[PDB]
């Protein structure tokens, strides 16, 4: 009877059920097979650890679903593996990045009713389920994952399709810069559990400057900044201002060779294509959300960014809930669990009516 | 107006209310 | 399965099944009981033919409901004897007059969910559903019955309160002024049969002079305005400028020695305490409702009226259905049978958690 | 948007556009 909550992300999914207060399955959105195939096929943790023998397919890129057959094999997974439990059985919302193409809502409402045969539906878009979770309304959300970054401006509940800002650099990016500057110090890490480790580094050690320039030569001058990484075979090693420079791609991202504006003017960008009466409470609710977001300092960095771009008068917060990583999800179960959503649900009944064209009619 | 708003509106008001979520165990 | 729509008049009581055409009851809002004994008491038809022996009351006056323990009469009459039907087994949507009580939509909430046990229930302006059958949501409602006469702007589907109007002058008062002026003519009208005399020669011969002064005199200088009325012995009579000069009352109350504003009049001024961007909806959408609008030549002599008190340039439209003498019954029928109605009926269950008050915040 | 309005604007839509009702016998 409980409402199965489904976020996909572009490197993870989280699942769990409406009310809880955190996703049961968090996994890898991969699906593995035997390299010219065409155990058929691998999902998740499992599909990670095989990497050797078995060619891994991302079916989300940059947060829009891009294969179909893949898509259906990780849901399939996590209703049945993860989740243990029958679809058929349950009211299912689904997430969906900012921007989502009206072929593909209605691709993925589809499969949910003709496939998995769920008794009701509903498609969230990721952004605003932040902004539930944070408690408003009305506000604008830094979403950074592992696929992409959106900026998505949101009023009484409704986002601004005309404002939103996509930037295609994310934590994937950020892992693959740490394995290079790290890889050029000396070490190597081109295994999936090495590839895996400089992730580990990135999560653990990683934070953002508040003023690069003054941080950078307070580790050239200083080994106040190093800190030692205990590798898993012991060996141990030293990670210095990697720490801050991996991050800073986000507000300049023309350290990946990246020619584009970072996450602080395409907020500003962002709360500018908004109407003036509104930009206010936009400056005054930004929240910040995905794994991309947990670098120690960011909002300080964002707060003092913002603070430089927007007019002198404006009141600049940001919101940062130390439970971010899991923002998207934490509001979709919210969302599920309201009295008041319970009539918002897509109907098996509705759908067989008038079909999966309902997703943009049914929108609220 | 006694009325209660749109069921949107209490679906927004409950939204800024905050509901407490169940412990993960 | 269907809903029950009941619409309590002053003078008589309208009730049927939503769906149908017409109200399937329609009798007279009476309670009869032997003169001073406190069968026990008799409803409607048989009460007014028992009216010799018996001492009648009508709960309702001027649309309001003064007689709670008589109502219940009305009420049990209505479904059981009536309808036919045991009203624990149907929605039941009730009509109140404009401007009702609060504590009056409490007691009625209150005595259909706890005496009757209905298990949904709804209470609806009557101007209001008079517009809805006219096929608007937006208009001012001139609701002329037996007790009383109201004018009620509309807007949007929402009655302006601070607008409306209420005229004690209505049916009752037309068929006792014909009833006067045919006794100084020489006839006599005292007993129930008689006044039943009276009160059809109104509804079969009165007509609304376009312009009373010159038809006054036309009467004067001739006979062509002269009907002869068989009366039930056989004995025919001849009705001459009363036919137009009772229903006049409703433009000149002063006519029976009433001090007040003509209907005419009544509506410029309800339209005129309205907001300005509303009033050329409102002249356009003059909606003509109740038994006393049934007046041949009334909604020619409204249109002419209205006309002289607008601006110039002032399109007034007057709407007088031909079936008005049931536009609040075949509203409320219209609006019980919608698809779109079926989540606005006030559950048992709600009932029970938040008591009568909720009929204010159901609302809509 | 796409989006059908408000239960009230529906209803309201209904009410203008109006309904057969059955003939009485
Ligand atoms: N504490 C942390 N510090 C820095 N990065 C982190 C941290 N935790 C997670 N990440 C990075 O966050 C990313 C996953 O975050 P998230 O689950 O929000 O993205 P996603 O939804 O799968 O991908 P996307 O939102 O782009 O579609 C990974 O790159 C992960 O390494
Ligand atoms: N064809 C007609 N011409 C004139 N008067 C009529 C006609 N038909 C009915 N009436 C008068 O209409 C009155 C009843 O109309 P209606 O049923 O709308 O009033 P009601 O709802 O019982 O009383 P109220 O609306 O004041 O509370 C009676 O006075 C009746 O004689
Ligand atoms: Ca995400
Ligand atoms: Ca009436
Ligand atoms: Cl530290
Ligand atoms: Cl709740
Ligand atoms: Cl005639
Ligand atoms: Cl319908």
């Amino acid at each position: 009877t409980t409402a199965l909550v489904c976020d996909n992300g572009s490197g993870l999914v989280k699942a769990g059920f409406a009310g809880d207060d955190a996703p049961r399955a968090v996994f890898p959105s991969i699906v593995g097979r035997p390299r010219h195939q065409g155990k058929d096929s691998y999902v998740g943790d499992e599909a990670q650890s095989k990497r050797g023998i078995l060619t891994l397919k991302y079916p989300i890129e940059h947060g829009i679903i891009t294969n179909w057959d893949d898509m259906e094999k990780i849901w399939h997974h996590t209703f049945y593996n993860e989740l243990r439990v029958a679809p058929e059985e349950h009211p299912t919302l689904l997430t969906e990045a900012p921007l989502n193409p009206k072929a593909n809502r209605e691709k993925m409402t589809q499969i949910m009713f003709e496939t998995f045969n769920v008794p009701a539906m509903y498609v969230a878009i990721q952004a605003v389920l932040s902004l539930y979770a944070s408690g408003r309304t009305t506000g604008i959300v830094l979403d950074s994952g592992d696929g992409v970054t959106h900026n998505v401006p949101i009023y009484e509940g409704y986002a601004l399709p005309h404002a939103i800002m996509r930037l295609d650099l994310a934590g994937r990016d950020l892992t693959d810069y740490l394995m290079k500057i790290l890889t050029e110090r000396g070490y190597s890490f081109v295994t999936t559990a090495e590839r895996e480790i400089v992730r580990d580094i990135k999560e653990k050690l990683c934070y953002v400057a508040l003023d690069f320039e003054n941080e950078m030569a307070t580790a050239a001058s200083s080994s106040s900044l190093e800190k030692s990484y205990e590798l898993p075979d012991g060996q141990v090693i030293t990670i210095g201002n990697e720490r801050f420079r991996c991050p800073e791609t986000l507000f300049q991202p023309s350290f990946i060779g990246m020619e584009s504006a970072g996450i602080h003017e395409t907020t500003y960008n962002s709360i500018m294509k908004c109407d003036i009466d509104i930009r206010k409470d936009l400056y005054a609710n930004n929240v910040m959300s995905g794994g991309t977001t947990m670098y120690p300092g960011i909002a300080d960095r964002m707060q003092k960014e913002i603070t430089a771009l927007a007019p002198s008068t404006m009141k600049i917060k940001i919101i940062a809930p130390p439970e971010r990583k899991y923002s998207v999800w934490i509001g979709g179960s919210i969302l599920a669990s309201l009295s008041t959503f319970q009539q918002m649900w897509i109907t098996k009944q509705e759908y067989d009516e008038a079909g999966p064209s309902i997703v943009h009619r049914k929108c609220f | 107006r006694m009325c209660e708003p749109s069921p949107r509106e209490q679906l927004m008001e409950s939204i800024r209310k905050g509901k407490e979520l169940k412990q993960i165990t």
